[PDB]
């Protein structure tokens, strides 16, 4: 039952988030002021991972001096760290392939593709494992699964709709849907191979996917036989379903409790919101993880770090974040906000449901709402901004600047209007 | 100072600091258990021969410890239980390499007047006691405990989560010539397992069980005897820190109607430090145990807390395994048991 | 005729004062019980909204929907086996919950009328004057009063203020709907809910609907959110002959705790509901209820686990008994909104003479 | 015509006609000219000028109580469905009636309220009233033994004055300030109050430090009483501690200074609860607790 292997897949969903990624790495990314790899670390080591495997390619230096940096190259770490160089930017079968070439694989090991932060204790799913492995020889990957907000209306990137067992808790059908974003399809067709062997059809778009595995050592032999096999959910389960070797089973594990892969930017949002709230139960941010940290939760789900500076007469909100070192002006109002470390805040500022990363500079008077920022990025004077404007890395926007609804800024100095020099597209400067 | 030094020697350390913020370890007589087979460790495989570096450095690792878990006070406590007892023997073998020592009582006034050997064994000793102490609290609460609660009185209980303050109940209601009615407030976000554990153990032994709501305390305030607090952690004003919801305002109620308070702990589980603030030291619970569905919880900002703070002003013993001491004396028993250096680490 | 006696659970040695027994399922009855009575007896033993308040209205609306549907005998005239039939009502109403003090009032008010109107006018002629007067009745006693209740009550709070509120009061929940709406403040809005129901979380939702900024606590917790809150507003049942407050379960708690933390307790209530029977402490008159509702482990109303509890009978002495209906201290409350405007419930009984 | 021009007259007057009779009998000057017979005309433009005395008025309560006297008297002149001239009569000639009113009253409280002085005595006075001063007075006419207590009071320096109105008598007196107020309830025997203004619920309307007095005379046991004339309720329910009509500050923070001006800003008027009050006086009879309530049902009849 002992000793445990961790592959994780990195290099992934870089791109998905559009603004960023262009000079530093997509898990580098701070959640709640700390990079979403040790979110995933975390996680690891409370189910009770010995080797850590991971994948960088892209920005890849900056991954592996990161991990230098962490917490985990010291020798009492329960876990060491070994990273897979491959060809810049390939699918997850291509990786399969490269290392079950390499031959590292023993018994039962582990993959997540992106980074995912759960209260969910890992011990039960690994005897259910098990268990179900003792059921019957030809058993392969476990899938899991979480309880969505009561209806998946604003849930629009992930459609993905379950067919389940009430008995055996088998995965039939994977199927994604445009619906409510695009009415033009509404028909989905199911294979009826399963009808009398299951009976007890379960059929729920009401799930979040999580993409967190347990697998076995038959999976990197099946990746190696059919390399025409690009995905893993969309192709893959729908593929081992589908007949193509007899008698083969997959788990999809039922959780009551909190589980959600970070994809797209609204999800990362609600994620964040529900990280600021008491969703998560052990995962707060008081705890300490990265030990560098000195949070102290406060009344009305306010938090503070240690050596927090603010001016008086400033009122603040719920669900709120500050980091260490920070400086705050008069007449400011913080509402549903993470922001970072080091950070300079100005004078006269009125800030709802926006984020901000670690050392931004915010000119006096300016009003930002439900408006992300990134690390080292200066905001100027008289800076009016709507929902959903993600703005890059190192962009220094000047005095005087309204922009509209998802005005996205690149971080690099391509297609999109805004970039990073002085003056984004508001008279014609940039590289 | 790092655990750069002690990572091959001790690796117990970061295990602990792994069972503190993930909160694998539960309830202060394990935390306490644990430290103690720390620094068990830590002389047991330690050199030294210097004796000033070896006490500052163990200032150093406690200090540590309760930055990486502000609520694991029993860690604290320990760590500056031996560290007292360390001091008085390194004070006591100074006097003998130099060459009244002795003017009235054990006094304080650090203020006023200035100024090879078998102290590790003391060390390993000295750690030893400090078990055997934690290990039998109960015989010495019972003896002064089981002296003040009467026949046809009746019992609200906050906090079910102690295992002292059960077990006191369970000796009292052994003896046959005492009878008494139980009413136990439920604390529903986190207590209501326990409580309802609690609510069993009680019919086992056949006591007269009454479950309460938090709501329906009030109800009863008039009718009541008597009111046991299940407390944590104890401070130098009196007040505590208890095992979770549902005792301030059932304090607030006692108050209001006059009904006396009673608290069971012990010495270890004793603080030397202030509470300032309530606001730093209680911890706050999980907000997923109210309510249901995430996107109602974008709107709805629910609040819960797991620890409950009591100020002194409600209750009026705290019965140990020394005796029955007022919360205006309490500090005395703390000075007797830990340094005024020993304090901030 | 009915199901009387045989109970679930202990007879319990402490409180014993009031029936713990009923008709759940529909077995063995009378058949000639209008099936609107029949109804509302099956909604309100296992009801989540009412409180005081729309019980009373549903009540009257029932009556005018029998009066409509009464038809005088030819033989037997109109106050003959009327008051019989109601008594029939009233004894199943009991049988499923005990009434309310605005009940009483209303049964009072019919009762009345019944004597005032002799048997000499045609009947179709007498029962569309009658529904007429029981409207204007409601309309001037209910909605009407409740609309000066909630200009009462705008005058007397302050410009962007926190409020902590408990229960499902019906007047409470359209006072703040009114601020949010009409008045537009920046209220804060704080809900506290017991164990048995959760009628604050039934407030809340509907406060969400409305899109309030809304905090939704519990009894346990307390002495965190306090330490914030300006005025409290509790759901009012009845006010008797002294000025004690007979409400809801957690609502004395709240109470003494805001007479401590400086800011205090005001009550919105109606000139129908107060009564001239009087007590001093919880346990002369309490509302008791099964400990079926007490089963379930956390979250939700219907959940149906595995858990710890779930024997009441066959366990040597387990008594999980919770109140519904308790008693706040006199002073504790300062501000009472009636029909008469204003008047400290010091004073209480200013209105019971005045009629 | 004018109302404000006319309450502004009363400079070195005052006394004996108080301060809201002043006001009623203005009132009444300024019906008895322009016809009191139209309801239209007359009522609405009472309502305006009363309006008006509002918006003028700074730091003052019972000028609103007063009105509400004059108004429900005119309305229920004329509720017997009388001649509409014998009616307006009985009307114009009950203004100065209602001030010849403040004389009797006078008399009557006079004579009852010195039983409350029992022989020899020590009391402590706060927030002077021409009722409170009338009882005292009118003691040292009856030659009973009392001692006195004077109360730093600070809205205009009052106590000061205070002191200086006793010592016109041949009352022996010294100085006690408000912060060591709680120092003196022990050697004090009764705490005499008088109200700028009582409340529907049966708490007071007061001056700069009142509820402080009312709270540790509570605390002490010693009793605490009310002494006025019947004319000073308003239909007003202060639900809080600090919540009060006012013309000024309720209670302001002020920035930096240097040349010190900005800083004296505290609550001038104080409101204390229905318990701390142990007996009230009026020419109403002996009552206290829910008979000011009763008594403002009876005017409203609401």
């Amino acid at each position: 039952e002992d000793r445990l292997q961790a592959v994780v897949l990195t290099d992934s969903y870089e791109t998905r988030f559009m603004p960023l990624t262009a000079v530093k790495p997509r898990c580098l990314l701070p959640l709640a002021n700390v990079p979403l790899i040790e979110y995933t670390l975390e996680f690891l080591a409370k189910a009770g991972v010995h080797e850590v495997f991971l994948i960088c390619s892209s920005h890849a230096n900056q991954i592996n001096d990161y991990i230098e940096n962490s917490k985990w190259n010291l020798p009492w770490s329960p876990f060491k760290i070994t990273t897979i160089m491959s060809p810049e930017a390939r699918c997850t079968g291509d990786v399969m392939r490269d290392l079950d070439n390499r031959g590292i694989i023993t018994g039962d090991f582990i993959l997540v593709s992106g980074d995912v932060l759960t209260n969910i204790d890992f011990s039960k799913m690994l005897e259910f494992h098990k268990k179900m492995h003792l059921q019957d020889k030809d058993h392969i990957s476990t899938m899991c699964l979480s309880k969505a907000s009561t209806y998946p209306k604003t849930r629009t990137i992930e459609p993905a709709a379950f067919v389940l067992d009430k008995s055996t808790s088998r995965c039939i059908y994977y199927q994604d849907l445009p619906l409510p974003s695009s009415r033009e399809k509404t028909s989905i067709q199911i294979d009826p191979e399963l009808l009398d062997n299951v009976d007890e059809f379960v059929i729920r778009n009401d799930l979040i996917d999580c993409r967190i595995d347990i697998c076995t050592s038959h999976v990197p032999l099946i990746f190696q036989e059919n390399f025409d096999y690009q995905s893993l959910r969309t192709d893959f389960v729908k593929g081992v379903i589908s007949s193509d070797i007899l008698g083969k089973h997959i788990y999809a594990y039922l959780t009551d409790e909190y589980a959600v892969r970070v994809e797209s930017w609204q999800t990362y949002d609600t994620i964040s919101q529900d990280f600021l709230g008491r969703w998560c139960y052990p995962l707060v941010l008081d705890s300490n993880i990265q030990d560098d940290q000195t949070y102290s939760y406060e009344s009305r789900h306010i938090y503070k770090e240690k050596d927090v500076v603010l001016a008086q007469s400033c009122k603040i909100g719920k669900c709120t974040a500050i980091g260490s070192g920070t400086k705050i002006g008069e007449g400011t109002k913080i509402e549903n906000s993470v922001i970072g470390r080091n950070c300079q805040i100005g004078e006269n500022i009125r800030i709802k449901n926006s984020f901000i990363w670690d050392d931004c500079i915010i000119g006096n008077n300016s009003i930002i709402d439900h408006s992300l920022i990134a690390s080292n990025a200066t905001l100027g004077s008289n800076v009016r901004l709507n929902d959903g404007c993600i703005i890059g890395f190192n962009v220094k926007i000047d005095d005087n600047m309204d922009l509209d609804r998802n005005t996205k800024i690149s971080a690099s100095p391509q297609d999109l209007d805004d970039q990073t020099l002085a003056v984004s597209i508001v008279g014609d400067k940039g590289v | 100072h790092p655990n750069a030094a002690t990572s091959d020697v001790n690796v117990t350390i970061d295990t602990f600091v792994a069972k503190l913020k993930r909160r694998q370890v539960q309830g202060s007589y394990a935390i306490a258990l644990e430290t103690l087979q720390l620094l068990m460790r830590f002389i047991s495989a330690a050199r030294w021969n210097h004796v000033n570096d070896l006490i500052e450095q163990i200032r150093d690792l406690g200090n540590s410890l309760e930055k990486a878990h502000p609520t694991a006070f029993s860690c604290g406590n320990v760590i500056r239980r031996i560290l007292a007892v360390l001091r008085d023997e390194v004070e006591e073998d100074t006097m003998s390499t130099t060459v009244v020592a002795e003017p009235l009582i054990s006094s304080m006034f650090n203020l006023l007047q200035k100024p090879k050997t078998d102290y590790r064994q003391v060390a390993i000793q000295g750690i030893k006691d400090l078990i055997d102490e934690i290990k039998n609290i109960d015989e010495g609460i019972q003896q002064i405990a089981i002296d003040l609660i009467h026949d046809h009185e009746i019992l609200l209980t906050p906090t079910p989560d102690s295992k002292t303050v059960l077990k006191f109940l369970i000796t009292a209601r052994e003896r046959s010539n005492r009878t008494f009615t139980v009413l136990v407030t439920e604390g529903f976000p986190n207590n209501t397992k326990n409580a309802h554990e609690f609510a069993k153990k009680l019919a086992q032994h056949n006591i007269e069980t009454l479950v309460v709501p938090d709501s329906a305390v009030f109800a009863l305030m008039s009718r009541v005897g008597k009111v046991i607090i299940g407390t944590k952690a104890v401070f130098v004003n009196g007040g505590t820190i208890s095992s979770n919801s549902g005792v301030s305002s059932v304090c607030e109620c006692a108050r209001e109607f006059r009904t006396p308070v009673f608290a069971v702990a012990g010495l270890y589980k004793l603080s030397p430090l202030y509470p300032f603030d309530v606001e730093k030291f209680v911890e706050f619970g999980g907000s997923q145990r109210i309510l249901p569905r995430m996107d109602p919880r974008k709107r709805l900002d629910t609040v819960n807390q797991i620890t409950d703070y009591v100020p002194p002003e409600n209750i009026d013993i705290y019965i140990t395994n020394v005796g029955g001491f007022n919360p205006s004396f309490i500090y005395r028993i703390a000075w007797d048991n830990y340094k005024q250096i020993d304090v901030h680490l | 005729p009915g199901i009387s006696s045989v109970i679930p659970t202990v007879l319990e040695q402490s409180f014993d004062n009031s029936s713990l027994i009923s008709v759940k399922e529909l077995l063995l009855n009378k058949d000639l019980i209008h099936p609107s009575i029949l109804l509302l007896t099956s909604h309100l033993a296992h009801y989540k909204i009412v409180g005081s308040i729309p019980r009373c209205i549903a009540m009257l609306e029932v009556f005018q929907i029998v009066i409509k549907d009464y038809q005088t005998p030819k033989g037997t005239t109109l106050s003959r086996n009327l008051t019989s039939y109601l008594s029939h009502q009233i004894d199943l109403l009991k049988k499923a919950r005990p009434l309310s003090v605005t009940m009483g009032n209303a049964i009072r008010w019919l009762k009345q009328e019944i004597s005032l109107i002799d048997p000499s006018t045609p009947d179709k002629a007498a029962k569309k004057d009658l529904c007429e007067k029981i409207g204007q009745f409601a309309k001037e006693k209910i909605e009407l009063a409740d609309q000066l209740i909630i200009d009462n009550a705008s005058t007397q709070i302050e410009e962007s203020t926190t409020i902590v509120t408990y229960g499902s009061s019906k007047v409470l929940t359209e006072l703040l709907l009114h601020n949010a709406i009409s008045l537009k403040k920046n209220i804060k809005v704080i809900v506290v809910d017991s164990r048995p129901l959760f009628e604050g979380r039934k407030m809340a939702e509907t406060l969400r609907n409305a899109g309030v900024n809304v905090m939704y606590a519990l009894i346990t917790s307390l002495d965190t959110i306090f330490n914030d809150v300006d005025y409290v507003f509790l759901g009012a049942h009845s006010i008797l002959s002294n000025g004690f407050l007979y409400s809801r379960a957690g609502t004395a708690m709240l109470a003494m705790s805001a007479k401590r933390r400086n800011i205090p307790v005001l009550v919105c209530c109606e000139s129908l509901k107060f009564s001239q029977r009087v007590q001093l402490d919880s346990v002369t008159f309490n509302e008791l209820a099964d400990p079926n509702d007490l089963v379930n482990i956390d979250y939700e109303n219907p959940v149906e686990r595995r858990g710890n509890k779930g024997a009441l009978l066959n366990q040597f002495i387990k008594e999980r008994k919770f109140e519904k209906k308790k008693l706040a201290m006199e002073n504790k409350p300062k501000g009472n909104k009636i029909g008469g405007k204003k008047g400290s419930e010091g004073e209480s009984k200013d209105a019971s003479n005045e009629e | 015509f004018n109302i404000t021009e006319t309450y502004l007259r009363f400079l070195e007057e005052d006394t004996e006609m108080t301060m809201p009779i002043a006001a009623i009998e203005a009132l009444v000057t300024l019906l008895r000219i322009k016809t009191p017979e139209t309801a239209a005309e007359m009522i609405n433009t009472i309502k305006s000028s009363t309006e008006e005395l509002i918006k003028s008025i700074p730091n003052s309560v019972s000028l609103r109580a007063g009105c509400d006297i004059f108004m429900r008297f005119v309305l229920r002149n004329l509720h017997l469905y009388g001649d509409w001239e014998n009616c307006k009569q009985h009307l114009i000639e009950n203004g100065q009636l209602f001030v010849s009113r403040a004389k009797k009253s006078r008399n009557k409280i006079a004579e009852i309220g010195v039983d409350f002085i029992a022989d020899d005595d020590i009391i402590l006075v706060h927030g002077y009233s021409r009722a409170v001063f009338s009882l005292l007075n009118h003691a040292a006419n009856k030659f009973i033994r009392f001692r006195c207590v004077v109360t730093e009071s600070r809205p205009s320096k009052q106590g000061n004055q205070l002191y200086t109105l006793l010592e016109q008598k041949g009352i022996p007196v010294t100085l006690i300030v408000d912060s060591a107020v709680g120092a003196v309830i022990d050697k004090v025997d009764k705490v005499f109050v008088g109200a700028e203004g009582v409340a529907e619920s049966g708490g007071i309307i007061n001056l700069v430090g009142t509820y402080s007095v009312g709270v540790l005379a509570h605390n002490a046991r010693k009793p605490f009483y009310v002494v006025t004339e019947s004319h000073k309720f308003v239909r007003m329910f202060p639900l809080s501690s600090d919540d009060l009509p006012m013309a000024g500050p309720p209670l302001d923070f002020t920035r930096r200074t240097d040349d010190l001006e900005d800083a004296l800003r505290g609550p001038t008027i104080d409101y204390t609860a229905q318990e701390y009050i142990t007996a009230l006086i009026t020419d109403l009879g002996v009552l206290t607790p829910s008979a000011v309530s009763e008594e403002l049902i009876k005017m409203w009849y609401d």
